[PDB]
DNA sequence: CGTTTTTTTTTTGCATGTGCCGGTCTCACACGTGCCTGGAGACTAGTAAGCGCTTCTAGTGGCGGTTAAAACGCGGTAGACAGCGCGTACGTGCGTTTAAGCGGTGCTAGAGCTGTCTACGACCAATTGAGCGGCCTCGGCACCGGGATGCTGTTTTTTTTTTGGGTAC
DNA sequence: CCAAAAAAAAAACAGCATCCCGGTGCCGAGGCCGCTCAATTGGTCGTAGACAGCTCTAGCACCGCTTAAACGCACGTACGCGCTGTCTACCGCGTTTTAACCGCCACTAGAAGCGCTTACTAGTCTCCAGGCACGTGTGAGACCGGCACATGCAAAAAAAAAACGAGCT
């Protein structure tokens, strides 16, 4: 329901910085597809480790480890 | 009457967005889109809005990476429109999907 | 030293997260050494290809 | 005389090759191609005969893997015969390639 | 001291019938010609860079005898892990 | 179970490196867990592509 | 041969981006305090590994022969690749629409630190059988030859679509 | 209707190779044995982490205003895509060449196992400033703003390599 937030004109700016000048229309609904995918492998993960300090509270500390586990590492954020 | 042709402004628009630092997607419809996935693997959940910020930062990068992916795939093609089986190929060879 | 470097190019007496993205990827070793890492606020570097850019 | 069109024969050894599991490298060329680049690093090194067979079987089904990821980047520049073109590629989004 | 042996140029023996083998496994039907020195291209970076990790665990453990175990804790580190050689 | 079911498949008594390979590659997820795993002695599986059959 | 062309250079006018002169403002780098805990120091204690000696695995190298694989050339099929034309899916842009962002405030769930207690694991000693190295047999699986049968490619069998003169309507 | 014809197809015959068979052979699976060491039992001692309590950070809610951004539609351009003609690279098959691989040989580098000696690092307890949380200041960088100038873009004309005749042999 709130999966398009990810609007068509966002993607467009995404794929312009990822060196982009013609998009088929049809690749706006395939991003979604890709970055939910990505979200749900990335969060599912984080939340496991929430869950296993027992906080409700999801951390900047618990993505950093679920993308260094998914080989994403993420400088910036705690490290 | 003045009208640019059908590409030199998306180059205008490359030229400018690499150049820049700025997250690409706006902040709220993605915090919603962390929240809505995240509340299927449990419910009542909350987020450090660095741990939002941690994940738009991680999730437009990978983007902008497959797209550079699957733009070479689609030049590859003989083209510049890039398509959804350009995607399907960049990640098949990416080892994210079979 | 890389990115003390690109903030004089951008007349910059403070670096950021871009001048560390440019160092590194500028420098083939750096580079390949942090190939899995992602840098926040970063950007890419600037690079259209060739069958994009005008005859 | 008896003749099959081009192709024909390219498949059967597709379907014979898939088939096995036996090393398609002559395993004394490799031996010595594994020695002289052995010696790049470090000269007089002896090798297990297990060692040299590690080798070989972690080479040979990288390259094997290769093949896959290049015969679909041919294909998807709508062609069949693979080229360099195609093995850049594969390299290319794989990162082993800058 | 040194023996019998010094070197050659075993990247010819890479027979172009060996690599059509490999390529025919990997499910590909035709084959350029410009294909088989280019696989010796990278056949050869990959070996270097096994071979080189390989011989840096040698060189910790003090041997002169290059292990199946050493080429093995290099190839792990180098992603590409193999089950059939111990470890 | 896999391995074996393959080996019976094969008709063999004896599991061998070939059936590993073919039961973990073809179970979805065994298949995903052993990504960045090399089977000695596997080969791979039958996959010619569709566009490559005779016309 | 000197006519229609495309169409390839040439001003031509035009619009953004890049400043380099200004100028004002704000909050985050920057640096200063005060105290607290984590590294410094000196002494003790125990064993990891460095060293010298031995065992004997296994890695090397050379032969000589058999014949499987490497090589090379010829020929023509078929696939790469360019050219060209037909169609619309995309981009550009200005006009209308939304809702994100900002700065703010109100509320409290839960993150996080603190002092207490006791359950559980390390640690330490003796036992003792699980699981190893070694040895030995016989049946699975490699090897081979022979035959059935699926499967390819080349003829022939026939059966359509680009085209083709008669026929009434 | 009864032609094409050419194209497109169907199958009929003929041929080649792979699959699955029993007939054969050996070596590696599989097991049994006997022994060493690593898992177990029992007991002790020290502290990891659980629990209850409290503090207070920061995450959630909402609100109203000011655009920045999304949406939407329109018009036509440039690019996706098919079809077609061409041209030679590659695959197929065969004759010619090569040395891989086989089973064995003898040689000995050095891998690995032992035992001792000792110098090195864990482990303690005492002491203290390095480096933390806290808090204050102020100049970099945000942010304009406009002129000016250099970059590149979209046009609208002007020279330069096709199509178009007539028109002799």
């Amino acid at each position: 329901d709130n999966i398009q937030g990810i609007t068509k004109p966002a993607i467009r700016r995404l794929a312009r910085r990822g060196g982009v000048k013609r998009i088929s229309g049809l690749i706006y609904e395939e991003t979604r597809g890709v970055l939910k995918v990505f979200l749900e492998n990335v969060i599912r993960d984080a939340v496991t480790y929430t869950e296993h300090a027992k906080r409700k509270t999801v951390t900047a500390m618990d993505v950093v480890y679920a993308l260094k586990r998914q080989g994403r590492t993420l400088y910036g954020f705690g490290g | 009457p003045h009208r640019y042709r059908p590409g030199t402004v998306a180059l205008r628009e490359i030229r400018r967005y690499q150049k820049s630092t700025e997250l690409l997607i706006r902040k709220l419809p993605f915090q919603r889109l962390v929240r809505e996935i995240a509340q299927d693997f449990k419910t009542d959940l909350r987020f450090q809005s660095s741990a939002v910020m941690a994940l738009q930062e991680a999730c437009e990068a990978y983007l902008v990476g497959l797209f550079e992916d699957t733009n070479l795939c689609a030049i590859h093609a003989k083209r510049v429109t890039i398509m959804p089986k350009d995607i399907q190929l960049a990640r098949r060879i990416r080892g994210e999907r079979a | 030293e890389l990115a003390g470097n690109a903030a004089r190019d951008n007349k910059k007496t403070r670096i950021i997260p871009r001048h560390l993205q440019l160092a590194i990827r500028n420098d083939e070793e750096l580079n390949k050494l942090l190939g899995r890492v992602t840098i926040a606020q970063g950007g890419v570097l600037p690079n259209i290809q060739a069958v994009l850019l005008p005859k």
